[PDB]
């Protein structure tokens, strides 16, 4: 107990190092109580006054043997140093360390240290400081340097155990000091500032604010945990970048090249000569105001020339050059875009213009496996590491506790206040000011820009109405319920508040009166499932704050660096990322800008910003900041968001109906009343036939045969192309084939009408769907027959056969179990639709009251240049210049803040992150109605969009995802454990699959008798053996991570002979085992694979020399020598890791085919629709030459590229085009009849924001769904 | 967008006809001048003779007594780019019957670089007393009859069968 | 303003060579086309800005008589260095000595002053 406190004299220094020397002749964990940092249990009570402060012995048993010494701060604070002396000097007795460690182990030090750091950080916050504060700098210096030696004179530096190198944080300290000195002599930045990161450790314990110590455990436990997830990651983006690498190498250096040149000059003579890009755009085709050449191809379904250019490799990639497959480095780069979906369609798009649109294949598979599978995985390593801490940290308080506990005139005021709160109740009252509230808000949703002087005016004396019943009802609670009570209601201060700051504007600040919709949460109590999520919603708001507080904090800090070490090469090196040679709209040169850009690499966009600061400021420094910021930021805090969400969706009055019991007392009494008062006044055939269709209905053939029906009026829809008018012969077959697959459908639905019968096809929804279908088919026939078709309305029905693909969804097990999960869930997806859109709706008259008419602008429409504001002030000056000139228009945006529902689209946009920029720097640079937008008038709109994305992203976008998380787990509870994604006969596999990876004791293979035989046995099955492979195998990934793009004929050469000598060791090696281990070779699942890829190894060789010597196919050249990454594949047996992230990755393919199925589906509708309505539009933003909707093919890779939101803003842009400033609605289109190039806005809004729904909720959430289930089975 | 459709070869005597000839740009973007001569022979005859030149806006016909007062333009309007160069024949007669070749010169526009393009068309037509169908529709209608008597005949066939098994099986019980 | 590093104050002796620093930092690659500096002389404060060498596609020099075989270029402009050599200084030549330089894309003309005092 407390008893055992004493000062550690040589003589207990002596008593421990026999005791060493005894264990050495001769030849355990530590109380976690005990442990250092923490505080002396209270069974030791106090310290006497003179061993406080002093180096004592050692409590801790473990360590009473090895050699330390404790000392105890004035507050029972634990700290564990070294006996040994100090750089072999110092000593627990010398005095000159008793005097460190006094300082060290005591508060003021560390407060004092704190205080400098931050007095620092808020100094570096600053852009161009005060001559007379860079001495401050120096100041600091020494403060740290003298920080490091009381530390290590009181625990000396790295040798021993408890040292100052040993702790994690100090390393940190250490790079920070010593990155100082170097810079002191070197042109590097300042990096003073990341040391800021000790508050992260102070809020790990921190008790005023609480909960801030889970949410930093957390954020340091995902990160140690996430190790096995990034080797994978590494790996998984080195196999693919070195098949990108194979396939795309040189590719995006094609350019399109005049062919008719001037003097004598060739490629050559002119490439030696060209430097900026004046020069460079009158021999390569570029396209206006672009930066880069045109990229084109050499195959058909590549990108094309104009007449008088051919396509080229020359010059260098687009980008800056920072975009290409020319090296392993940059392709490596290129799959980590890829994977982090970061700007992934211009690289989709410039890959498929310059090699072919048949290479989409590439990036589907990519995509797909790569993204969503890795993006899932480090996910559901996140969720795992929060829910343990939580979890410990809940039970670790719980121990205390219980131990704790184990072991322990004046009455007329007082008339009129009771009179008050007599009337005050809440069926009358309460539920008065709420319809009240919701009027308002209703008022306040109705106004828009184009408005009249009355309409505002009324509604302004609408709003004083309002405001003054609500201002009244505030002084009667308060004098029914006095200002202690008013105060002791959480609920009530909220009202407080509005009232008063509704009363200050009517004696900036009116866009805080939407908030009151807050208040229409407690009708919420009524609804007991709404009840529920508000419940939910509100145990996590604590943690949200304390996260947020993490958050931004963090930003902060890397903010202050980004300043401090790329600000000037922002200002100085302008004129390399900017031709007008000012600073671009997204710059760390300030703090203001920094912070942006920070909190943009957060919201997941990084590419960009990082090509302009790599060109100003050098590629590593540049990558190494962005890389940092982008794993703490978006890989673990983003996550650890949605982590805490999904934690507090798991762990484990109502007056309304007062009312409705008075109504049911008034209703029904008055009623009664007036009738009073009114009364005072005054042979089997049919069976034998029902049975035989039914046989007939039910067999497989007939099955088969509609099925296979489906399918080809399916794919005959795909043909109805903008080139139908030259394949004649094709349309008339399939007019005709129209005809006959009508009549199969018409015949099926009579013969299930006698099968079953009219109740049970009726109350079917499958038959229901098909009974549509073939009902809209059936009357567009007659029309059409009847003569009077091309009515009009009869194409809408034209259109409608692009549902005709849904009846395919009837048929299939895999797409039908993954509907039935989704119809699961769709009633605890609308309760939280409702949730959202109250936020959203307040979010949105905000944002119309800010913004409302002032994203107007006078451009000039040759160049699109808005016009100085000191030559057109206002739109009366862009008018008088709309006169004399010609080229002028009063421009507004397309998605703006107009009116609540244009908010509502532009809020979808910045939510989702695409077009956002358009709409934030309209924002920020609006300065009224009708005056000119000048440059960044309102900088600090960026706040308003910061705050939404906070609440409407990662808050909003991620409750969807929690609540149907949950509804799916609920579902497979209620089946009993059952698999909600796979088929009957999926299931099968699954459960051999699991039984695959359990691990099983497998029987030895025996040891031939023959002494040769037996030896090569000895040789193969030693573990000696299989290292060494696995290390020929990494000097094999190396030699084909070192192609390059422009290699010498030499560098070939040697690359084919050393790969020519790894198959010979490879076949060598196989050769040996299967002479050793004789027929127990193939045995062995892995061993076939080797066997397998040792093939395919030799034949790829023989044929690849044959490929490229007797042909002179390219393209099937590269294509087969994709076989040699089947011997880096192996470099996954010997990782466990690796090998048991894959195998969840397995276990989970099944269950990600139906999904894949089931979208395939829908893409083809969508795809069909597309072609109907978006072929003839003209072609501004998104749509172009090749990436359009005139073709099935280019309709289904847009409908790829926007299934993950990439760029559906650039495709909706010019189908919101409606009108002839903008349109023509008589274009002519050589080949067709179809006049107009417009476009329809509702049609084209409703489709893409249904399309990108429907993928968020069937592949974004069912992903994440079947990985956080996979990857829990394959780690137990 | 700009979709090149072949002309049609055959036409009708006493009515009219629409020669159709279609020549897009590469990149639909670029900035160009196209004006077309037309020139046509007789079937019959190894000579081919031009008949008209459409300009920017106006057209030339050369002074042949088989094609005037009875050719109109029915192609672009409006535009120096002229992507349709087709024309109208009214009145046709049993000497419109021959090979034709619509040049299409295009001189596109680019930074300091101005090409000169050309493409010519060949189509061939003939002059009917009668409109006849093509086989691809007569061989289809026919065949479309073909699959719906066989798989109705298929059905019943399968229903008789059925339904003599089952009728036997209800008597049996 | 770009970086030009120049001595305020020269020290030469009567019958001396001098050398004289004018270096200026740009993160652009000089390109010769573009690039430009003159050498001024100033024998008072108030007085005239007399050049005796220019730079324009080479190096240029304007045969003054006042230093009448003495200016030599020393500089590397590539190395950003664009000194000059005043070769066998006499009293008559303290004064100031300017370096005007321009190297686009940068569009601030960089300016270094420099006293040159042949002590006696
Ligand atoms: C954990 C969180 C923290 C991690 C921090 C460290 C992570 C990444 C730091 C990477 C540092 C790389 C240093 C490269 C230095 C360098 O300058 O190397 C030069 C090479 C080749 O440049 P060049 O001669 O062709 O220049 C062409 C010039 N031009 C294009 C203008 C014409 O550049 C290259 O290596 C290619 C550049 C891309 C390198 C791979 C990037 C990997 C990205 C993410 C990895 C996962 C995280
Ligand atoms: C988690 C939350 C997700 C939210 C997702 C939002 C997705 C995007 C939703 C809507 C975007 C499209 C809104 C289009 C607004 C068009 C504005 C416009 O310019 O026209 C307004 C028209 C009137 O026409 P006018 O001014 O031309 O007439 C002129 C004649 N004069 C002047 C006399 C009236 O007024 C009208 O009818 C407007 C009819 C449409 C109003 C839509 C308001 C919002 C509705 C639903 C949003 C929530 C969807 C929930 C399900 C998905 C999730
Ligand atoms: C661009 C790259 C181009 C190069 C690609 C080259 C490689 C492509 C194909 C080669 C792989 C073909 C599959 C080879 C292994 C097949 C196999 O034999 O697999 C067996 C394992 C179970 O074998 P076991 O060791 O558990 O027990 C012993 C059980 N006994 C006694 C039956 C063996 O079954 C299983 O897991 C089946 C797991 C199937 C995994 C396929 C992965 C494909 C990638
Ligand atoms: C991009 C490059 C990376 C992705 C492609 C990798 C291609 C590699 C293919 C190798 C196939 C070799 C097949 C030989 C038999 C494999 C086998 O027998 O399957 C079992 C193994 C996992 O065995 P385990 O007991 O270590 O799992 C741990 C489970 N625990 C922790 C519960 C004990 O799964 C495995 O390695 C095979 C997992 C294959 C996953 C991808 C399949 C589709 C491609
Ligand atoms: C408890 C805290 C005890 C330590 C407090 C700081 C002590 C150490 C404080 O050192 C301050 C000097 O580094 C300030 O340097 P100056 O302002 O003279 O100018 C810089 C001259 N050098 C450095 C460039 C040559
Ligand atoms: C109209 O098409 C006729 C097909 O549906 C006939 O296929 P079945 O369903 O008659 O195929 C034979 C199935 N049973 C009649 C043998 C049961
Ligand atoms: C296993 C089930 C398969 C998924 C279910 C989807 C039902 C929908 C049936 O899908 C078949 C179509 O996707 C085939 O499209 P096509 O390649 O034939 O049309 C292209 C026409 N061109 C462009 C070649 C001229
Ligand atoms: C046009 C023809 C309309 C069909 C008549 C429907 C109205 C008649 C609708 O009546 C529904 C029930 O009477 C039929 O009972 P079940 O179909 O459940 O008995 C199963 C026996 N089978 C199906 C094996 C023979
Ligand atoms: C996206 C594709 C991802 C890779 C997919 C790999 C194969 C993933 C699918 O293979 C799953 C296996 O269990 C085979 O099962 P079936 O495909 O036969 O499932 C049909 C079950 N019923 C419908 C017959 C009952
Ligand atoms: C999970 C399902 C994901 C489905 C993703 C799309 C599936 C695949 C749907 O895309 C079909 C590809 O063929 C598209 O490429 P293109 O049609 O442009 O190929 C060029 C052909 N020509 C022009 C040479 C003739
Ligand atoms: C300015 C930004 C960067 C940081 C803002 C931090 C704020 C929003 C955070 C930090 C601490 C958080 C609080 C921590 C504790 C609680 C107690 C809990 O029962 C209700 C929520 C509440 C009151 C949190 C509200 C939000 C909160 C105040
Ligand atoms: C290039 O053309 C010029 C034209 O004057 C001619 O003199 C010269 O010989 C030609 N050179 C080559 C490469 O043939
Ligand atoms: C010489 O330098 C001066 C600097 O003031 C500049 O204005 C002038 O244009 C230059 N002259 C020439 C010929 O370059």
């Amino acid at each position: 107990g407390p008893q055992s406190f004493v000062h550690f004299t040589k003589q207990s220094l002596a008593l421990i190092e026999q005791r060493i020397a005894e264990r050495k002749s001769k030849e355990p964990k530590p109380s976690s109580d005990l442990e250092a940092g923490k505080q002396l249990p209270f069974i030791y009570g106090d310290i006497p006054p003179g061993m406080v402060s002093e180096p004592l012995e050692d409590l801790d048993p473990y360590y009473a043997d090895k050699k330390t010494f404790i000392v105890l701060n004035k507050g029972k604070t634990i700290f564990r140093f070294n006996a040994t002396p100090a750089l072999y000097m110092l000593s627990p007795f010398s005095p000159l360390r008793r005097i460190s460690i006094k300082i060290l182990v005591h508060s003021l030090f560390s407060m004092l240290i704190m205080c400098t750091i931050l007095t620092n950080c808020i100094f570096m916050t600053m852009n161009n400081p005060p001559d007379w504060t860079k001495n401050v700098k120096y100041t600091f210096t020494g403060i740290y340097t003298f920080e490091s030696l009381v530390k290590i004179l009181a625990r000396g530096f790295c040798v021993g155990e408890f040292t100052f190198l040993r702790d994690p944080w100090n390393w940190l300290d250490f790079v920070v000091i010593v990155f100082a000195y170097l810079t002191e002599f070197v042109n590097l930045g300042n990096v003073s500032a990341l040391r800021t990161f000790r508050v992260l450790r102070a809020l790990k314990t921190i008790s005023v604010i609480p909960g801030l110590k889970t949410i930093v455990g957390a954020l340091i436990q995902s990160v140690k945990k996430l190790s096995d997830v990034m080797i994978l990651t590494v790996f998984c983006l080195s196999v693919f970048a070195l098949i990108g690498l194979q396939l795309f190498m040189g590719n995006l250096k094609h350019k399109c090249f005049r062919n008719s040149l001037e003097n004598n000059e060739t490629l050559e003579s002119i490439m030696n000569t060209l430097e900026s890009e004046e020069d460079f755009r009158k021999y390569f085709y570029y396209l206006e105001g672009s930066k880069d050449a045109l990229l084109c191809g050499f195959s058909t379904d590549s990108g094309q020339c104009p007449e008088g250019y051919t396509c080229v490799k020359i010059g260098r990639n687009p980008d800056y050059g920072y975009t290409s497959f020319d090296t392993f480095s940059w392709a490596f780069l290129a799959l980590f875009r890829l994977m982090t979906q970061d700007y992934w369609e211009n690289l989709y798009q410039q890959t498929l213009r310059a090699a072919g649109k048949t290479y989409m294949i590439f990036f589907v598979v990519v995509i797909f496996l790569g993204s969503f599978y890795l993006i899932n995985l480090i996910l559901a390593v996140v969720a795992m590491a929060y829910e343990e801490q939580n979890q410990a940290n809940i039970e670790e308080a719980k121990q205390k506790e219980l131990e704790f506990q184990q072991m322990l005139c004046s009455p007329y005021w007082i008339k009129f206040k009771k009179c008050i709160y007599f009337i005050v109740m809440d069926p009358f009252v309460d539920l008065a000011i709420t319809i009240c509230i919701v009027l308002n808000t209703l008022f306040m949703a109705m106004e828009h820009h184009p408005m009249t002087e009355e309409f505002k005016n009324v509604l302004a004396i609408r709003n004083l109405v309002f405001t003054g019943i609500f201002a009244a009802e505030m002084v009667l609670k308060l004098i029914a319920m006095d200002p202690y009570e008013y105060f002791q209601v959480g609920w009530n201060i909220f009202d407080s508040l509005i009232v008063t700051l509704s009363l200050v504007e009517l004696f900036g600040l009116s866009v805080l009166r939407s908030f009151r919709l807050l208040r229409v949460f407690k009708l919420a109590k009524s609804w007991p499932t709404l009840n529920m999520l508000i419940k939910i919603i509100g145990n996590s708001v604590g943690a949200f704050g304390n996260l947020m507080l993490v958050l931004f904090i963090i930003v902060f800090i890397f903010a202050v660096v980004g300043m401090q070490l790329f600000g000037k090469s922002y200002k100085e090196c302008v004129c390399k990322i900017n031709d007008d040679c000012t600073l671009p709209r997204w710059h760390m040169n300030d703090f203001f800008h920094s912070f942006l850009i920070v909190f943009r690499v957060l919201c997941g966009e990084w590419i960009e910003t990082m090509w302009d600061c790599m060109e100003v400021a050098g590629q590593a420094m540049c990558l190494i900041f962005y890389m940092m910021v982008f794993f703490i930021g978006n890989l673990v805090v983003l996550n650890l968001f949605l982590a805490l969400l999904l934690s507090s969706f798991s762990s484990d009055a109502n007056n309304l109906q007062i009312a409705v019991t008075r109504i049911k007392k008034g209703i029904n009494y008055v009623k009664q009343t007036l009738r009073e008062f009114i009364l005072k006044a005054f042979g089997k055939i049919w069976w034998n036939i029902r049975k035989t269709c039914y046989k007939i209905v039910e067999h497989s053939w007939f099955e088969s045969f509609i099925v296979l029906m489906i399918l080809l009026s399916s794919g005959a829809l795909a043909f109805e192309d903008i080139y139908i008018e030259r394949k004649k012969t094709i349309k008339i077959i399939l007019e005709y084939a129209d005809k006959i697959f009508t009549y199969i459908f018409i015949l099926e639905m009579l013969l299930k009408w006698i099968a079953y019968g009219y109740k049970t096809y009726f109350t079917n929804a499958w038959c229901w769907l098909d009974f549509l279908i073939v009902d809209v088919s059936l009357v567009t026939l007659v029309a059409n027959t009847l003569g009077y078709s091309d009515l009009g309305p009869i194409k809408s029905l034209r259109t409608l056969r692009a549902l005709r693909p849904l009846r395919a969804l009837s048929r299939f097990e895999g797409m039908r179990v993954v509907v039935n999960a989704l119809i699961g869930a769709i009633p605890s997806i609308m309760n939280v639709l409702l949730v959202c859109l109250i936020f959203w709706l307040i979010f949105s008259i905000m944002g119309v009251n800010l913004f409302a008419g002032k994203f107007y602008e006078c451009i000039n429409t040759t160049d699109g240049s808005r016009f100085p504001a000191s030559q057109v002030p206002n739109r009366s000056e862009c008018f008088a210049l709309m006169n004399v000139s010609q080229n002028v228009r009063w421009k507004n945006l397309k998605v703006n803040f107009d009116n609540v529902g244009l908010g509502y689209l532009s809020l979808l946009q910045v939510a989702t992150f695409k077009g956002w920029t358009i709409i934030m720097y309209a924002a920020v640079d609006s300065v009224n109605v009708d005056k000119q937008p000048k440059y960044e008038y309102s900088l600090y709109m960026y706040i308003y969009f910061i705050f939404f994305i906070i609440f409407g992203s990662f808050f909003t976008l991620n409750l969807f995802i929690c609540v149907i998380i949950d509804n799916f787990n609920q579902q497979k509870k209620k089946l009993g454990g059952q698999d909600i994604f796979m088929t009957e006969e999926q299931k099968k596999y699954y459960n051999a699959m699991k039984k695959l990876g359990s691990k099983k004791p497998q029987k030895p293979i025996p040891r031939p008798g023959n002494k040769i035989q037996g030896c090569i046995f000895d040789l193969v099955t030693n573990q000696a053996f299989d290292i060494s492979i696995m290390v020929l195998i990494c000097l094999n990934m190396v030699t084909m991570m070192v192609e390059k793009e422009g290699q010498s004929q030499h560098m070939t050469e040697v690359l084919y002979w050393i790969n020519v000598v790894f198959i010979i060791l490879f076949t060598g090696e196989c050769v040996l085992k299967l002479i050793s281990l004789r027929h127990y070779y193939f045995t062995v699942g892995w061993n076939i694979f080797d066997f397998v890829v040792v093939i395919i190894s030799i034949v790829g060789m023989f044929l690849a020399d044959l490929i490229e010597t007797y042909f002179v196919s390219p393209t099937l050249f590269r294509v087969i020598r994709l076989a040699r990454i089947g011997r880096i594949l192996r470099l996954v047996k010997g990782a466990k890791g690796i090998r048991t992230l894959l195998f969840a990755l397995m276990m989970s393919l099944p269950a990600l085919f139906n999904i894949g199925l089931l979208l395939f589906l829908v893409m083809f509708i969508y795809a069909i629709f597309g072609m109907s309505n978006f072929a003839y539009v003209k072609k501004e933003d998104g749509i172009n030459d090749m990436f359009n909707f005139e073709t099935f093919g280019n309709s289904m890779i847009c409908l790829f590229q926007i299934t993950t939101s990439a760029g559906w803003d650039g495709l909706l842009a010019p189908i919101l085009n409606s009108k002839p400033p903008d349109c023509d609605p008589k274009k002519v289109h050589p080949g067709s009849s179809v006049e107009g190039d417009c476009g329809n806005p509702s049609v084209g809004i409703f489709y893409f924001v249904s399309y990108i729904i429907i993928s968020f909720l069937v592949v974004v959430n069912m992903y994440i769904a079947v990985i956080l289930e996979n990857f829990s089975v394959a780690t137990e | 967008g700009c979709v090149e459709v072949d002309s049609e070869t055959e036409a009708v005597y006493g009515m009219t006809f629409k020669i159709l000839c279609i020549s897009c740009k590469r990149r639909s973007e670029t900035n160009a001048e196209t004006f077309t001569e037309w020139t046509f022979r007789q079937k019959g005859t190894e000579e081919f003779v031009k008949i008209l030149r459409y300009e920017n806006e106006v057209l030339q016909l050369e002074e042949d007594e088989r094609f005037e007062g009875r050719v109109v333009w029915n192609g672009s309007r409006g535009t120096k780019d002229l992507q349709d160069l087709s024309i109208f024949i009214t009145n046709v007669t049993y000497n419109h019957s021959g090979d034709y070749e619509c040049h299409v010169y295009r001189l596109l526009f680019f930074e300091n670089y101005e090409h000169n393009t050309s493409v010519v068309k060949k189509i061939h037509i003939e002059v009917v007393d009668k409109a006849n169908r093509d086989m691809a529709s007569i061989v289809s209608e026919i065949m479309m009859y073909v699959l719906i008597v066989v798989l109705t005949i298929w059905l019943v066939a399968e229903m008789i069968y059925c339904y003599k098994k089952i009728a036997a099986a209800t008597e049996t019980a | 303003s770009m970086e030009v590093t120049v001595p305020a104050t020269l020290n030469v002796l009567n019958g001396s060579d001098a050398r004289l620093p004018c270096t200026f930092n740009s993160c652009y690659t000089v390109n010769h086309k573009q690039f430009s500096l003159n050498w001024t002389y100033q024998e008072c404060n108030n007085c005239s800005e007399e050049m005796f060498l220019q730079f324009r596609m080479k190096i240029i020099n304007l045969k003054l008589e006042r230093f009448q075989d003495r200016v030599e270029f020393s500089g590397n402009p590539s190395k950003y260095d664009v000194s000059v050599m005043l070769r066998n200084v006499q009293p008559e030549d303290e004064g100031i000595y300017n370096c005007y330089i321009m190297n686009p894309p940068d569009r601030h003309r960089g300016h270094g002053k420099i006293h040159l005092q042949v002590l006696m």
